[PDB]
């Protein structure tokens, strides 16, 4: 869905909800 | 804080990511993380971590 957007790279695990 | 523009219709993959659609303006950017910076959308005032590669910094 979109066709032409980078893949949201890894996320530093300290920045997730809860 | 610095600002940036969206280059791809980002749909926050992890929940506390930001979400924007191309040409979307982002402001009050910060360096919360090397790879994911935090924002504030000038257009709507939305804040959240974003994969800096999904956006271009206007600074």
């Amino acid at each position: 869905a979109k066709k032409t957007k980078p893949t949201p790279p890894p996320k530093p695990s300290h920045l997730k909800p809860k | 804080a610095p600002w940036a523009t969206a280059e791809y219709d980002y749909d926050a993959a992890e929940d506390n990511e930001l979400t924007f659609v191309e040409n979307d303006k982002i402001i009050n950017i910060e360096f919360v993380d090397d790879d994911w910076w935090l924002g504030e959308l000038e257009k709507d005032g939305s804040k959240g971590l974003f994969p800096s590669n999904y956006v271009s910094l206007g600074n």
